[PDB]
């Protein structure tokens, strides 16, 4: 009756129908079983990258016990979850910790080998209640006679920096490793997850919505591990969707809230006595008719709408990608495409003439949105060079200006201060153990967020023939490595290279 | 009687035949006893690694009392076995525990030293008081109480060493880890009482392979706790077998269920686009249904015309284990590894000479042929560029792992400078970043199958070599932790780009300019790619253009390419000093730019065939 | 001396019968020690930094059971501070850790294998070592011995050993060789240069009779228990 | 042994004072012996109530301890250590040892039997 007060049931949430289906594993939950059913030693450690799958597992076999899927040693079995934070939560005295271990552990042996321990997250379990060292080491007498299961759950890195450093510990348990898997099982996945959303946000999701979300983030949330940040996309594309169905849509809703706020801004504007607002007040006006024109067109189009968006399709998936790594991942939808046609003549407002490069550069930039090129490399990597005071410069802040509407948004480094060797420090940042080290990179750290960037690199004549080797691999495709050992992608960016080699000759 | 109330007995236990055996380890047992059995200080303390047999030498030596084969200064004692854990159990006044203990220490006074006190994990004892286990000195330095203990070999140094006049009454006894011979008879010994936990039948062949096996894949853990649980899985899988129904039929059947369960909800899809995927889900279930009809029918013949965990078993939870292959080549792997340059021959064209050599390491490693305690492999491939040499390393990880982003990956063009050797090493005790390791140590520590692919190699400073001077022909790469760790199963291959041209010693006389003759000594093959002919080129036309179509599939949007353009394209893939980059660039040029031009100029939709076609200079959709 | 002569096989080889266990060596690779602050990671850091209770590597492992047998590989490589501590581990048998215990090396044997000058017939390795050591440590050692190089009659009988390692090797499968003298011979006289010692001769061994065996081993027909024999063609050998 | 079931709020500060009352009583004869001091800094929660005995010269407090745990306990109290005249005992020789083992041998002979 300890375990009453300091632990959960799982197979009973798992017989009241609490529990979210489990798909697929079943090479990962054989092990499990098989280990979990041997003379000594019987503790399986699941173990792998955040997201993967690992309590879901440990899930799927209580789910499995209640169905009745077990061989004969594990038939009801009744599997408990224990808490160790309440079981810390007022020991103040001396003794109040042990004693309540020692309840639990009695209360667990005394049942003839039915309960079956699962401790979540059990590096929490090496330094329980500590004051030298006594706790937490009251279970190894009984971990090495297979007399309490404990199946636990840790990840990769919070295993060896926490467990490992206690090889007297680690030796009772036996790892299972838990990859990640594919586009093809996350897909089967979330065709068997795609009920518990639908009802509770009241809509209906698409296969194609599933086959897009399963397909897209993995090529382009590239910090998250695989079965969960597709789900995260489905189940936000839905609370989107649920949202709009309060009767307005989106992109009326905030054209609303902006004419509301220019009116605001008119009204006190009116009284200003002076001579240098009346010329700013003319302005607001025409923005605040010119907008609310819009408005009643998108307001009279609802209406037809609406007279004469009910499922979350392949491209709202999409519009998350883009709302989130801001990286526009959409189809373009008819309000670009135009501007994407006009590119050439719109950026021959800053440059003239070089009609060669501009092309050469909209080329890139327009088969890159029509799905064309290359998923896995840079969108382009160009190096044009000429004579001096010609243009090469003011055409990539030009570019930055027309994609991104700030010059200040590109990621600029001037190759002319890396005249030496040492200098290739500086961007990629100094080994483990060294004066500058939590910092990163800089331009590792400057494109690792917000990775839709232009990349310039003025002068590169300039520097040493040794920066030129760092660049083999990110040209060739996305990938730079710091010194923590994370590499960043660089196959959303557009790198360029000005030069004035040859000055003038021919 | 406080002992009984926070004591079991080890002696007691051992008359009702409630422990293990316990084989060999004479010279320790007998060093126990002769200290156990002396006027003063007589107490012993079982030290070393953890798994090696330290409790179970205090049973052997339990067993040997209720035996009978103890001098006469031992006999008819009894081995209590203290537990401090239950005696700070309630202990909230101030002065309950120091009554337990000094009521427990006058129990164990009042005899006639009749009674053995074994405290298991003693670095426990130092704390306990909030002034406690401090107040067991005066009896330890005078033999009143007989005190066997057993700690790691760390836990000794971090907790006990620490109190020089309480370490000052024990006496160390090392206990070392056996070998293997000494391993297959502590096996044959513990065997007959696995047999009957689990209700089947082991082979001695079986105990021998268990104890060979895991001394050279399992190298994280001692000896004979990492051979009893081989045994011990084996056993346990070979009874849920003898269970309902064997496996390889549980999976196939398992995974028709849920093919099922996704058609029969594919199948109420009112989109154009998901009616392709269901024709091929359909196949595939059928397929499936297939093997699953033909394992049950032969299921019938073997049950009307796998007993006993043979040595094979063990090789399969060891392989399950630590995912490195090691099996017999079950007829359908063979089958596989026998057409292997034809795999690797429809993404790497040409090359027979670098093809015909790297799986040819991969025979003889799954045949077991090859050294035990070297990498599988560790050769390096130089030519020009754009030739194929970082493709080769690619599309062989993708058919081993089916992923080839399960490879070990390393630019060398980083490590410019020689202080950029901490980077993949890690650093040493006390500085900065520690708690973190190394970056290629912590890779292949927790998957020590991979392939690692040092890139770019003669770009780096010539000491990363140095350090890589171990890691091939030994296999082994120590990280500021302290651990080995083996690259013995991995596979290694370093390109680079000396020469450039030079023809079979132009390049071969740089190599030895750059490298050291004690560097391309540890190498395999050193095999030297060559250029592309312009045969060996309309055939990677062919591949650039299936993966373009590949690509494109996404759009329900197909192209049909005529001979005449299909050719011209290889007959511009030119200049034999860029290798085949410039027809990657080509394809663009000619096709990619006009189908995105017209792609989102209307004019192109979904499900439309644009057929390519060679005007009199260009090409026109 | 020379590469791939044996220099380091005598230091296993000689670890092998006095414990009578190869693995039984403190063995630590000097080519990683190349900087100065890696000093700390053979003898710990010290007290109160991150990495304390782990204790040195060199030290803890000599502090437990002091007689062992210790092996530095490619001592040159190192940075010129590791030789100022096997300094005073020299002439007075004892090195200081982190904590400030002191374990004595008087029992152990240590061992240094080099590869200087590689290239000098008897006295420029001579003049190389005396530039890249100091004259107070150089005179501490015992014999600075110099291996000297295989001729083409210290060869067979290592093609001797290599056979009888890979039968070894494979009789885990009952799969017995049987080797002929002129195919000895073949294998003896072909792999040979006097530039890279021995280890031409594995790789020679592997590519000539594994990559056969391996290939008829797979497609049956050479199933266990059954002994192959080994002969010579015009120029390979034929299984 | 002092400190046990003393659980009551005024039970081990009596019994100390008791002993000490009962040291003090006798003249000058008694001589106490505490072995390993060190472990007299905590034992309260007290084991403070002997600075006034030390400075009355009523106790004389012979004790003995080592080297690290002198300063490590007691040398943070230096309203104490004034009251501790130090002798130090050092490590003997061989010759020494072997007169030591010599005079030692007879009840070793007798424990065992050879
Ligand atoms: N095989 C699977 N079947 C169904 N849902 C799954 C499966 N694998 C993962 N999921 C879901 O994906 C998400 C993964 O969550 P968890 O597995 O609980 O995370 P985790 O593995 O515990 O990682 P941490 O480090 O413990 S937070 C959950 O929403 C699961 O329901
Ligand atoms: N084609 C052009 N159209 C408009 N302004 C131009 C053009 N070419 C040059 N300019 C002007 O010249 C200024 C400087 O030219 P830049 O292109 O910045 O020099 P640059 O091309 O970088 O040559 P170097 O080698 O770097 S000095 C710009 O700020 C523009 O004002
Ligand atoms: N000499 C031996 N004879 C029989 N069984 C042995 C022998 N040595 C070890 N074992 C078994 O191998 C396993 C090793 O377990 P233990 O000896 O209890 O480990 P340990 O020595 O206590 O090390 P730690 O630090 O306590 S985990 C147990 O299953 C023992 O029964
Ligand atoms: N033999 C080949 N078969 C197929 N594709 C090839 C071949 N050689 C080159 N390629 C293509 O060339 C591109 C990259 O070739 P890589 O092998 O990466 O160049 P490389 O061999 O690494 O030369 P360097 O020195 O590294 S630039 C890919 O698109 C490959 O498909
Ligand atoms: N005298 C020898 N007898 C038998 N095998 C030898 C002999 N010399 C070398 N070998 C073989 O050579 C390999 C190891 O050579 P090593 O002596 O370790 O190289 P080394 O002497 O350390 O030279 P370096 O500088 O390390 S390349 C093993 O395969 C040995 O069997």
């Amino acid at each position: 009756q300890a375990l009453q007060k300091y632990s959960t049931d799982l197979t009973a949430r798992a017989r009241e129908g609490k529990l979210d289906p489990v798909i697929g594993r079943d090479n990962e939950i054989r092990r499990v079983v098989q280990v979990l059913s041997r003379r000594t030693k019987n503790n399986p450690v699941l173990i792998g990258e955040p997201g993967v799958g690992k309590t879901a597992i440990v899930e799927g076999l209580a789910q499995r016990i209640v169905a009745g899927d077990v061989p004969e040693s594990l038939r009801d079995k009744t599997i408990v979850a224990l808490d160790l934070g309440s079981m810390v939560a007022g020991s103040k005295y001396r003794g109040e910790f042990e004693e309540r271990l020692k309840a639990v552990l009695d209360d667990i042996k005394n049942s003839a080998g039915q309960i079956i321990t699962f401790i979540d997250e059990l590096h929490t379990i090496v330094g329980a209640g500590a004051t030298a060292m006594d706790a937490g080491n009251m279970i190894k007498p009984m971990l090495a006679r297979g007399e309490l299961r404990l199946v636990g759950a840790t990840t990769l890195d919070e295993y060896r920096k926490h467990i490992e450093k206690d090889a007297a510990l680690e030796r009772r348990f036996q790892q299972v490793y838990v990859g990640e898997p594919s586009v093809e099982d996350t897909i089967g996945i979330l065709r068997g997850l795609k009920d518990r959303y639908e009802v509770h946000h009241g809509v209906r999701i698409t296969d194609s919505a599933l086959v897009a979300a399963a397909t897209l983030s993995d090529r382009y949330i590239t910090a998250r591990f695989l079965p969960d940040k597709a789900i995260d996309l489905v189940d936000e594309a839905a609370s989107r969707l649920r949202m709009e169905i309060d009767s307005r849509p989106v992109e009326i809703d905030e054209v609303e809230r902006l004419v509301r706020r220019l009116e605001i801004e008119e009204m006190a504007l009116s009284k200003e006595e002076d001579e240098a607002s009346a010329e700013r007040l003319a302005k607001l006006r025409s923005e605040l008719a010119d907008q609310k024109e819009k408005l009643a067109e998108l307001t009279t189009r609802w209406q037809n709408e609406k007279n004469a968006k009910e499922e979350v399709g392949p491209d709202d998936i999409a519009d998350v990608v883009s709302a989130w790594t801001g990286i526009p991942a959409g189809r373009l939808l008819e309000g670009e495409t135009a501007k994407l046609l006009r590119m050439e003549d719109e950026l021959g407002k800053r440059v003239i003439g070089q009609k060669a490069a501009v092309t050469a550069v909209s080329d890139a930039v327009r088969r890159s949105r029509a799905g064309v090129s290359d998923p896995n490399r840079p969108t382009g990597a160009f190096m044009f060079l000429g004579p001096t005071g010609v243009g090469k410069t003011e055409l990539a802040k030009a570019l930055a200006d027309f994609l991104f509407d700030d010059e200040r948004a590109m990621v600029r480094i001037d190759m002319s201060e890396y005249g030496e060797k040492h200098t290739v420090a500086r961007l990629i940042g100094a080994p483990p153990g060294y004066v500058g080290y939590e910092a990163g990179g800089q331009l590792t750290e400057a494109v690792r967020r917000r990775p839709y960037t232009v990349v310039l690199f003025d002068e590169i004549e300039k520097a040493h023939p040794d920066v030129f080797d760092v660049l083999l691999q990110v040209l060739d495709e996305g990938r730079l490595t710091d010194g923590h050992g994370r590499t960043v992608d660089f196959r959303n960016t557009i790198l360029i290279l000005t030069s004035n080699l040859g000055s003038g000759g021919s | 009687q406080a002992l009984q109330k926070y004591s079991t007995d080890l002696t007691a236990r051992a008359r009702e035949g409630k422990l293990d055996p316990v084989i060999g380890r004479d010279n320790e047992i007998r060093r126990v006893v002769q200290v156990l059995s002396r006027r003063t200080k007589n107490n012993p303390v079982l030290i070393g690694e953890p798994g090696v047999g330290k409790t179970a030498i205090v049973e052997g030596l339990a067993q040997r009392i209720v035996a009978g084969d103890v001098p006469e200064s031992l006999r008819d004692k009894t081995i209590v076995a203290l537990d401090l854990g239950s005696m700070v159990a309630g202990s909230k006044y101030r002065g309950e525990f120091e009554e337990r203990l000094k009521a427990v220490l006058d129990d164990i006074k009042n005899s006639a030293g009749q009674i053995i006190t074994f405290i298991d994990e003693l670095h426990t004892i130092v704390g306990a008081g909030a002034d406690a286990g401090n107040m067991i000195k005066p009896m330890l330095a005078r033999g009143e109480l007989r005190l066997v203990g057993a700690t790691t070999l760390d836990e000794y140094r971090k907790h006990i060493e620490k109190d020089a006049a309480l370490e000052r009454r024990f006496q160390q006894v090392y206990v070392g880890e056996p070998s293997v011979e000494d391993t297959i008879g502590i096996l044959r010994g513990l065997k007959d009482r696995y047999e009957v936990h689990h209700g089947v039948r082991i082979t001695d062949s079986a105990l021998v392979a268990a104890a060979t096996l895991s001394d050279r894949y399992i190298t994280a853990r001692f000896l004979p706790d990492k051979a009893i649980d081989l045994v011990d899985e084996a056993a346990s899988r070979l009874r849920m077998e003898i269970d309902s129904r064997p496996v390889e039929i549980d999976e196939v059947e398992r995974l028709v269920r849920r093919l099922e369960i996704e058609e029969m909800a594919l199948s109420k899809e009112e989109d154009e686009a998901s009616a392709e995927r269901l024709a091929k889900l359909r196949s595939e279930l059928a397929d499936q249904k297939e093997k699953l009809a033909e394992l049950t029918t032969r299921w019938q013949n073997e049950k009307n015309a796998k007993e006993e965990v043979g040595p094979d078993d063990i090789a399969d939870v060891v392989s399950a284990w630590t995912g490195i292959p090691a099996g017999r080549l079950l007829e359908g792997e063979t089958a596989k590894l026998l057409r292997m340059e034809d795999e690797l021959g429809k993404r790497v064209i040409g090359q027979k000479a670098a093809v015909t050599a790297v799986s040819d390491a991969v025979r003889r490693s799954r045949a077991g042929v090859s050294d035990p305690n070297r990498p599988t492999g560790a050769f390096m491939f130089l030519g020009p560029t754009g030739v194929g040499k970082t493709e080769l390393a690619k599309a062989l990880a993708d058919f081993l792992f089916d992923d080839e982003r399960a490879m070990v990956r390393i630019d060398m063009s980083e490590y410019g400078e020689k202080h950029t050797v901490a980077r993949l090493i890690g650093a040493p005790p006390g500085y900065v970043g520690y708690e973190a390791g190394g970056q290629l140590t912590e890779a292949v520590r927790r998957r020590p199958y991979t392939v690692v692919l040092f890139d770019e190699i003669e770009k780096a400073h010539p000491d990363v070599f140095d350090v890589l001077l171990q890691v091939l022909d030994e296999g082994r790469l120590t990280d500021g932790h302290g651990r080995t760790v083996d690259f013995r199963n991995t596979i290694l291959i370093l390109t680079s780009n000396l020469g450039s041209g030079g023809s079979a010693e132009q390049v071969l006389a740089a190599v030895r300019a750059t490298f050291k003759p004690e560097f391309i000594n540890r190498l395999d093959d050193v095999l030297i790619f060559e250029g592309l002919n312009p045969e060996e080129l309309v055939r990677i036309v062919d591949i650039q253009l299936a993966q373009l179509g590949k690509r494109l599939a996404q759009r329900r949007l197909q192209l049909q390419v005529s001979l005449p353009a299909k050719r011209w394209l290889a007959q511009r893939g030119f200049d034999p000093v860029y290798g085949a980059r410039p027809l990657r660039r080509l394809v663009q040029q000619a096709i990619g730019d006009q189908l995105a031009k017209m792609l989102l100029a209307g004019q192109v939709h979904d499900g439309d065939t644009v057929p390519v076609n060679v005007s009199p200079d260009a090409d026109s959709l």
